[PDB]
């Protein structure tokens, strides 16, 4: 069972973006 | 008997469809409703008198 | 029957009230709401 | 009429600028009552028209001798029309009243007086005589009193109004000891709106529905009194806001609610609406499938008690979500029906079986015109059934239509309600026409966060 | 309620009330059951309620025990309006049989756990031999749903698909009890009776019962589990 | 589109019924005047509503 | 149908219900000729 | 008005100084819409299968019995109930309870009351705040949609069964099965909705984009062009009288939209209007009068039924009812 | 898994057996090119309708 | 694993909601 | 079983009879305008 | 038919009476 093909890609879908907004909030709010 | 009756009902459609065009335009006349009574009066008074008339021939037609 | 129900559906229920303990939890809400609305009321 | 930068108010909303002038009022509302009695007169002169009498009468597309039939102005016994010369009565001196309703209405907008309270006290009134206001409303519901003690009249002394539910397929009864009492006419109002009683769709009779006219009536005389010998209270004079567009709104809401009330009396009742005069309901058709298919395959040699389904339930008959036995078709929704075919066809606990195998009656066997075609379908441009039937009938069920328009007509008066509503209360607060730019209420309170 | 005063109600009052979906009962007869006069009787009206819905299913350690559940459905579980006869001699051997009525009644009970279980509370094709005081025999038990009753899919027994029509390249040696099958053939079940409350004068008994029927087989995908229903019965002797 | 539709409407909405005085007249359409440069509604009042 | 004494008239009555929409119309005609104040 | 509780609780209630305004609609809209909210989460979540057609044949519709998000639904009630109001109250059981119906009768009767409150809410803010009330006029629409297709519809129809469920995939199969049994694909009202969804779409574009090209230079590419001033002045922004120049020369400048009053009446009016008019076309094939029904319109000389698009319809329409419902019919005519 | 189990649907296992109705009903005179003189038992229905 | 997966997506995306709708930064220019 | 109909029932009451006193409490004064 | 013919007369009269009382009333004088 588990589609670790589809769990992966939403897994990254997820974190990397997230992360990317994220890093640029605080590094904006870092140095407003 | 049913002609009369036909004949009457034709005159107060003809009376009503008077009453109908001059009313309105009698009353909204600058200084004519004050002036206009006696014919509004009689054409009250005919069209209520073949109303009646109507309702009285319905029951002998 | 197989098990018990309450058997109210329908037949009328004003309000749905099939026992009386639940009208007069009603209206005694009803009444503690509007005993403190009036007795605070004129806002002082 | 007045112009715009007077008035401050544009030709789109013009009827606004009457309201201050009592006569003006007065002259629009007579003349809309001329309008109203002549749509009714001239609606009841061409249902007299169209009329074919060998056909039972709702196939013709009229809404309104139904209204004059329920009354049992030439009705027979089984529901037979008989005549049409009291519907052709009616509808002639609907015509005449809106005649002098309309001469009226136009004389008082035109030479009638300009504002009323400086040559008739009794007829003028500001918006804020609460007294005269209430004074008007004890008029007004005398009238509806008078009204509902003259529907008792013609039920009680003057041998008329249609029962469905005679023996034998219904009769026009002169009703002997109405059901007036006030523990079945209040249960009969506060209970649930849904399909385990029916709220206000659920009077099955005539004494019943008689007995609430008793209540009505009387309840509307008596505070026709009340309202013209009292003064409102202070809290109403609170709660409430006294301007004419707040009464606007009050108005609107309550006849938006009975609008959406009357959409499903004409939806669901079979006997202050009666089926024979109406067409069939929604259950009905229905029921009428699942009766026909019943007796019809109980005749072939079939039988329908040990029939079953083909999911389990049955085809024909099945046991209600309570233990008593209902039809078997997709009518099992409709288990809550109750038409004048069906009780002698009803036992206490069941069906009764036996009762469907010998004591089938032949006037039940062909009440089939509202199985076969008539069903609540019809589409907006007539034709058959359901949305796939093809070019072979021309009916739509009345029922239907003066369900629909009038509840499509509720819901934009409650629009309307909400509108004046929210202008009558901003009205009264002093920003009808918006905020007042150098004192706002936003830069006086706090901010959010 | 005995049967007497249930039809001197009308049919609002029974509304909503669940009191037609209570079997009469017999107050003024007596229990001597062995009383009864024997003969040969025609009587109508079965009324047939139960009391309690309780399955059978198999542990993996190997002993037989039931467990109580509770029911997804609604009233229509009794069984009312058949007719019949049995052939009752002085010693008390019975001919107990039904011809027909209301004699099914579509149930959903789910164990304690949370698995389906709907099944056709059938008492049809009933034989009954033995005393009054234990009689039984065996009743035709129907599948459930007839043959042209569609799965979700569209497949089916007498109509429908029987292929996959969801995914074509699957129509191998796999889906034979899926799609090949489609078995409807009707099991058997056995229900016991006891007669209790013998009428004398109008001739009314009202037992109780307990009877063993398989549950539904679906679309004979899955094999079917034992219910036994325990409940309440009632009769009427012309 | 939904939200497209429901922006369209919301908008329209808001300023309608944030539009201020701007006069006498309760016809509001005509208490616009395009030669001023002031807004014709209040955003402040329109963002702490929403 | 309309009885016998009333049957030729009612051609006349096959056109009433359009006339309280022209009622509506007619103050449009109104309120145009007025030119819209 | 201080020492005590009820003006108390009366000036905390109807404080537009909270972070959302509540009000006495709010202490209404509050918890019908906190109690719709909860029990359609933990129903989508770990709905049991529920039977809506009263065949004892039951769909899932929900995740933890395996399905996801756009496939599961909050189902609508049994057909065994019909509009006959069953609350947990009226089952013996939670369990019974779920397989007869029971979460969407609560959550459609919590969302709609909800709503009406909602519409309240919103007026007793713009009430409170001095404005002009007309927000909930023009929330009427969406409002009057979501009792049509919660409330509306099953009244017409009888049965709560027949009602829109809460989902996507729910949603389409209501609406084909709403396009096979009343053809409101081909109903004016309907195609007024289409045209307002779409004119609202296309206003919204067309008023966004006259009025961002319509820019004194206030905030460049950068985040702003602050250059000139900083934040703190009333010097506005913008133009409006530049938009309907465009407007005008777009077509031929006459239909004058020039007033910013008029021009966003406009806009607040048409989808309004329009989703009113297909919300109550929902309403009217409620009461079952469907739209046009245009087969066998057109014939020859020997009167031969001649195809038409309208019989293209017809039949991909009766295509669409004879899967609808595939055993939950026993006789012909599909009128219950 | 409604391959599988006969007892799982969805709304959308509806959908797609009322699309295949769409089709099937409709492609017959939608396609004349298709000369789809399909019989009507082949053409699927459920109860009654 | 697939039911989990969309109830954490579903909760997160609530999750943000309730964080935009009452911790956003406050507004400012009107 | 009836015990959930009490408890809901009294609580459904509470929160209409502070919708019904909340409207009749002079309402319409609360407005920062002059009325 | 004749009733056709009446029914075209009478919607014609019916029609133009109401143009003719506005325009009468523009022509003899006003307060409209
Ligand atoms: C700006 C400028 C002005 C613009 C205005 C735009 C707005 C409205 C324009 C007019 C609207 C009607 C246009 C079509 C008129 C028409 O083709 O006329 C239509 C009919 C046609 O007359 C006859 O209609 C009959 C229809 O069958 C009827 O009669 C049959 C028996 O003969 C059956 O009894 C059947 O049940 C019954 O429906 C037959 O088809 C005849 O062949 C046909 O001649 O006439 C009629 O009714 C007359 C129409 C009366 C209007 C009824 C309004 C309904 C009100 C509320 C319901 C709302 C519903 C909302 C959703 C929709
Ligand atoms: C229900 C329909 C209705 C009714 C009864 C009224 C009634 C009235 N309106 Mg009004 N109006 C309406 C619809 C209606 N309106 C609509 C739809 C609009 C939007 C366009 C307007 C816009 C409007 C404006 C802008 C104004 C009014 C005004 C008025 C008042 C005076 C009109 C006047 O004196 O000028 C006279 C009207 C005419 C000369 C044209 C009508 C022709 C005659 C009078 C009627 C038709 C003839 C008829 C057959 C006569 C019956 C005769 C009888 C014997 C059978 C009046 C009481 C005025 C007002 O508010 O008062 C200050 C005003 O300025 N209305
Ligand atoms: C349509 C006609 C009509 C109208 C417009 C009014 C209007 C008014 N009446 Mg009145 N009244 C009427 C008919 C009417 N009445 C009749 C027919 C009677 C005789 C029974 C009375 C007897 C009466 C009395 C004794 C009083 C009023 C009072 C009032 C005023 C206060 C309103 C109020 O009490 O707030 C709203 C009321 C409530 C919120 C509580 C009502 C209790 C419930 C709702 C009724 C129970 C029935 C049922 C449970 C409701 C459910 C069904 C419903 C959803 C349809 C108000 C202006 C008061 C007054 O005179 O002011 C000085 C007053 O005390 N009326
Ligand atoms: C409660 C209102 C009501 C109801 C329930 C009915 C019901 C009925 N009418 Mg009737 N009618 C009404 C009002 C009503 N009418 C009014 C006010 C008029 C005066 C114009 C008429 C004039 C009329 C005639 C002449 C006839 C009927 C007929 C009929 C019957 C069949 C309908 C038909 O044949 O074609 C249906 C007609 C339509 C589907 C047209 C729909 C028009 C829509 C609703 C207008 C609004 C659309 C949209 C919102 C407009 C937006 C733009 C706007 C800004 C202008 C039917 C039972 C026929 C009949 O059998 O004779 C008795 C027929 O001959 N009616
Ligand atoms: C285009 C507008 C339009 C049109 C054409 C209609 C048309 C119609 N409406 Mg309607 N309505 C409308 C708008 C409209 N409505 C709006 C906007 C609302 C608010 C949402 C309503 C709310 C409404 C309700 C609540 C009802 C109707 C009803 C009706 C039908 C009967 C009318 C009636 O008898 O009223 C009533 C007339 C009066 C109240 C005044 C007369 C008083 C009675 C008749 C006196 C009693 C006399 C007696 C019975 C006979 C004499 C005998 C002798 C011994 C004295 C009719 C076909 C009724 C219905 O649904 O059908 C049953 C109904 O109950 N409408
Ligand atoms: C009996 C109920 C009633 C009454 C007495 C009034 C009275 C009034 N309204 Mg009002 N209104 C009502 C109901 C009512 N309204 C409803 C139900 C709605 C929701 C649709 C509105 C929405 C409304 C608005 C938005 C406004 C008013 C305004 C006004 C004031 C000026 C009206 C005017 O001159 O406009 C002129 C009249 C016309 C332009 C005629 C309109 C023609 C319509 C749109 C065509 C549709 C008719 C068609 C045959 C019906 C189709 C069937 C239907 C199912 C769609 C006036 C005092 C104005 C105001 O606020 O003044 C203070 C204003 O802005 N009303
Ligand atoms: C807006 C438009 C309105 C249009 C139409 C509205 C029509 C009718 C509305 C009232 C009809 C019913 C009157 C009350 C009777 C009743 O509800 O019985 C109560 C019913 C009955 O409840 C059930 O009844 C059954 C037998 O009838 C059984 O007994 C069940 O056990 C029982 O639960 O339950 C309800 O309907 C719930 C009512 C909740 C009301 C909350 C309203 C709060 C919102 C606003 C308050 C404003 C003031
Ligand atoms: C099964 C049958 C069901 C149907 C029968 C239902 C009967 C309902 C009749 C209620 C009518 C009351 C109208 C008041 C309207 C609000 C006026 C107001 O703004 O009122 C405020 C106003 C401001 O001065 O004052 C006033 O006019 C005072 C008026 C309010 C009167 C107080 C209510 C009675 C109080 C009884 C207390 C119940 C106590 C709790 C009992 C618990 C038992 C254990
Ligand atoms: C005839 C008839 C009958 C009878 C009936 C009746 C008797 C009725 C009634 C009734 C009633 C007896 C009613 C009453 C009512 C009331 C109401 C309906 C109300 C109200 C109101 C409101 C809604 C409010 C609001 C508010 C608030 C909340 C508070 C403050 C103020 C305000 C305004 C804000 C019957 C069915 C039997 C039969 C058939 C027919
Ligand atoms: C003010 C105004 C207005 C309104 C108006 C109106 C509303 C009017 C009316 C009116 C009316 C409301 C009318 C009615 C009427 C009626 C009539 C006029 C009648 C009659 C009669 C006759 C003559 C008949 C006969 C017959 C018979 C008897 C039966 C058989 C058939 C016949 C038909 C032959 C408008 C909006 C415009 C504008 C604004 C202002
Ligand atoms: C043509 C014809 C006929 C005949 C008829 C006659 C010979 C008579 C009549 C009739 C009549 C004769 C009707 C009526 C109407 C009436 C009315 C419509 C009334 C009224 C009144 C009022 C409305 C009042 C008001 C007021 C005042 C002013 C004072 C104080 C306040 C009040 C509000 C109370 C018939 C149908 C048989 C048949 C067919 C043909
Ligand atoms: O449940 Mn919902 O959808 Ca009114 O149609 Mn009959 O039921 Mn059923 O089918 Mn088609
Ligand atoms: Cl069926
Ligand atoms: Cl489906
Ligand atoms: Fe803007
Ligand atoms: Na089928």
């Amino acid at each position: 069972e588990v589609n670790i093909l589809g769990l992966t890609a939403t897994a990254l879908f997820i974190i990397i973006p997230t992360s990317f907004l994220l890093i640029l909030y605080v590094k904006t709010a870092a140095s407003e | 008997m049913t002609s009369i009756l036909q004949i009457a009902l034709l005159g107060l459609v003809l009376v009503s469809f008077a009453l109908v065009v001059g009313v309105p335009v009698v009353f909204a006349s600058p200084n004519g409703w004050t002036e206009n009574k006696g014919v509004v009066f009689s054409g009250l008074s005919v069209w209520f008198l073949l109303v009646f008339a109507v309702g009285v021939f319905n029951s002998f037609a | 029957l197989v098990d018990d129900r309450m058997n109210g559906d329908g037949t009328g229920l004003p309000f749905g009230v099939n026992d009386g303990i639940l009208g007069w939890v009603i209206a005694g809400t009803l009444g503690t709401i509007w005993a403190i609305y009036f007795v605070s009321q004129k806002d002082l | 009429g007045r112009d715009q930068e007077t008035t401050g108010f544009a030709w789109w909303a013009g009827n606004a600028r009457l309201i201050n002038l009592s006569g003006k009022l007065l002259g629009a509302h007579v003349a809309h009552a001329g309008l109203i009695v002549f749509w009714a007169g001239a609606m009841n002169l061409f249902e007299v028209s169209h009329f074919v009498p060998e056909k039972p009468m709702y196939e013709q597309g009229l809404i309104l001798l139904p209204h004059i039939a329920t009354l049992g102005y030439g009705v027979g016994p089984g529901g037979e029309v008989l005549d049409t010369f009291p519907y052709f009565v009616s509808g002639v001196l609907h015509l005449i009243s809106s005649a002098v309703l309309g001469f009226g209405g136009v004389y008082h907008s035109l030479i009638g007086p300009e504002t009323l309270e400086e040559s008739y006290p009794f007829f003028g009134y500001v918006w804020k005589d609460k007294n005269k206001m209430t004074n008007i409303l004890g008029y007004h519901l005398i009238i509806l009193g008078c009204g509902a003690w003259l529907l008792v009249l013609k039920a009680l002394y003057f041998g008329g109004v249609y029962d469905t539910w005679a023996p034998g397929g219904g009769d026009v009864r002169i009703i002997s000891n109405p059901t007036t009492n006030a523990a079945i006419i209040f249960g009969y109002i506060v209970k649930s709106p849904f399909g385990g009683d029916g709220w206000i769709v659920s009077v099955d009779n005539l004494e019943d529905i008689i007995g609430g006219h008793i209540w009505i009536g009387t309840l509307c005389i008596l505070g026709g009194i009340w309202h013209i010998y009292t003064t409102p209270w202070p809290w109403a004079r609170r709660a409430f806001v006294w301007s004419g567009e707040a009464y606007l709104s009050y108005s609107l809401a309550a006849v938006s609610l009975m609008g959406f009330t009357a959409c499903c009396f004409a939806w669901f009742n079979n006997t202050a609406y009666p089926s024979e005069f109406y067409g069939p309901t929604g259950p009905e058709a229905s029921q009428a499938q699942a009766f026909t298919f019943l007796v019809r395959d109980q005749r072939l040699g079939a039988n329908v008690a040990s029939a079953q389904g083909p999911t389990g339930l049955g085809k024909y008959l099945m046991r209600s979500p309570t233990g008593e036995i209902i039809f078997g078709g997709e009518t099992m929704r409709f288990w809550d029906f109750r038409g004048p075919w069906v009780e002698p066809l009803r036992g206490p606990s069941g069906l009764d079986l036996v009762k469907l195998k010998n004591d089938i009656q032949p006037w039940q066997e062909r009440r089939a015109a509202e199985y076969m075609t008539h069903a609540p379908l019809g589409s907006l441009n007539s034709v058959g059934g359901v949305a796939t039937e093809i070019n072979a009938v021309n009916f739509v069920s009345p029922r239907s239509w003066l369900a629909t328009s009038h509840f499509c007509l509720g819901f934009f008066f409650f629009v309307g309600h909400l509108w004046h509503a929210g202008r009558a209360r901003a009205a009264a607060a002093g920003f009808e026409k918006g905020i007042d730019r150098v004192d706002e209420p936003v830069l006086s309170m706090r901010p959010l966060d | 309620l005995t049967y007497d005063e249930l039809q001197g109600l009308t049919y609002l009052q029974v509304k909503g009330t669940g009191i037609a979906n209570t079997c009469p009962v017999v107050e003024q007869g007596t229990s001597n059951v062995r009383e009864l006069k024997p003969g040969d009787y025609k009587l109508e009206k079965f009324c047939m309620e139960p009391t309690s819905f309780t399955v059978k299913e198999e542990d993996a350690k190997g002993r037989e025990e039931f467990v109580k559940t509770k029911l997804l459905t609604r009233l229509t579980y009794g069984l009312d309006g058949m007719n019949g006869s049995m052939k009752i001699n002085n010693d008390g051997s019975v001919e107990f049989r039904e011809d027909e009525g209301l004699d099914y009644a579509a149930t959903t009970v789910k164990l304690p756990g949370g698995e389906y279980v709907p099944f056709l509370f059938t008492i049809k094709e009933f034989d009954g031999k033995g005393t009054l005081d234990s009689f039984s025999g065996d009743f035709l038990v129907p599948s459930y749903r007839g043959s042209t009753f569609l799965d979700p899919k569209g497949r089916g027994g007498a109509t429908g698909y029987d292929n996959a029509i969801a995914l074509p390249a699957k129509a191998d040696a796999d889906e034979i009890q899926r799609l090949n099958n489609k078995s409807y053939t009707p099991g058997k079940g056995s229900a016991v009776f006891s007669v209790a409350k013998v009428d004398t004068e109008t001739g009314e008994i009202a037992g109780v019962f307990e009877s063993i029927q398989p549950s539904d087989t679906e679309m004979g995908a899955h094999p079917a589990k034992d219910i036994k229903i325990t409940g309440l019965w009632y009769g009427q002797l012309t | 589109v939904l939200g497209a539709a429901l922006l369209c409407a919301i908008h329209g909405a808001t300023v309608e019924n944030t539009l201020f005085e701007d006069g006498d007249g309760a016809n509001t359409f005509r208490a616009f005047n395009p030669t001023q440069a002031e807004e014709t509604y209040s955003m402040v009042t329109a963002n702490r509503f929403w | 149908k309309l009885p016998e004494a009333y049957a030729p008239f009612s051609p006349i009555v096959d056109v009433l219900p359009i006339i309280p929409v022209l009622f509506i119309l007619l103050a449009f005609v109104w309120q145009a000729s007025v030119s819209f104040r | 008005e201080n020492t005590s509780l009820w003006a108390r609780f009366c000036e905390w209630i109807t404080s537009t100084e909270n972070r959302l305004y509540i009000g006495w609609f709010g202490v209404i809209m509050i918890p019908t819409l906190l109690t719709a909210i909860s029990v359609y989460i933990i129903a989508f979540i770990a709905a049991p299968p529920v039977d809506i057609d009263g065949i004892r044949e039951p769909v899932s519709g929900s995740l933890l019995y395996g399905n996801n998000i756009i496939t599961g639904a909050v189902v609508p009630t049994s057909n065994a109930i019909g509009l006959h109001f069953y609350p947990i109250w009226e089952a013996a059981s939670l369990d019974e309870w779920l397989y007869n119906g029971g979460p969407y009768q609560l959550v459609v009767c919590h969302f709609f009351l909800g709503v009406c409150c909602y519409m309240g809410r919103e007026w007793e803010l713009s009430y409170r705040l001095g404005m002009r009330p007309w927000i909930a006029v023009a929330y009427s629409a969406p409002v009057a949609a979501a009792t049509a297709v919660f409330i509306i519809y099953p009244i017409g129809q009888g049965s709560f069964s027949d009602g829109m469920p809460l989902g996507i995939s729910g949603t389409f199969n209501f609406m084909i099965v709403f396009q096979a049994e009343h053809n409101i694909l081909m109903h004016p009202f309907h195609m007024f909705g289409v045209a307002g969804v779409f004119g609202g779409s296309l206003f919204s574009a067309m008023h966004g984009s006259l009025v961002t090209s319509s820019l004194i230079r206030e905030t460049t590419e950068n985040e702003s062009a602050n250059a000139g001033y900083k934040f703190g002045q009333e010097e506005e922004t913008y133009n409006i009288v530049a938009a309907h120049g465009y407007f005008g020369r777009l077509i031929f400048q006459y239909a004058s939209f020039n007033n910013s009053r008029s021009l966003h009446f406009f806009l607040a009016v048409w989808p309004v209007v329009c989703i009113w008019l297909t919300a109550l076309g929902i309403s009217t094939m409620a009461f079952n009068l469907n739209g046009f029904n245009f087969n066998q319109s057109v014939v020859d000389s020997n009167g031969r039924v001649l195809n038409t698009w309208a019989d293209i319809i017809n039949r991909a329409n009766l295509g669409m009812e004879v899967m609808h419902e595939r055993n939950a019919h026993n006789f012909p005519l599909d009128l219950a | 898994r409604a391959a599988e189990d006969p007892e799982f649907e969805t709304f959308y296992t509806k959908n797609i057996l009322l699309n295949e109705g769409i089709r099937a009903w409709m492609a017959a005179q939608d396609q004349p090119h298709e000369k789809l003189t399909l019989p009507e038992e082949v053409l699927p229905r459920g109860n009654a309708l | 694993m697939e039911a989990l997966v969309y109830t954490f997506l579903l909760i997160g995306t609530l999750g943000i909601i309730f964080f935009s709708i009452f911790f956003r930064e406050p507004p400012r220019i009107a | 079983m009836l015990t959930l109909k009490i408890f809901v029932y009294t609580v459904v009451t509470f929160f209409v009879g502070l919708f019904i006193f909340g409207f009749l409490s002079n309402d319409p004064s609360r407005n920062p305008g002059k009325g | 038919s004749l009733t056709l013919i009446l029914q075209l007369v009478a919607l014609f009269a019916v029609v133009a009476a109401g143009p003719l009382v506005v325009v009468l009333l523009s022509v003899r004088g006003g307060n409209l």
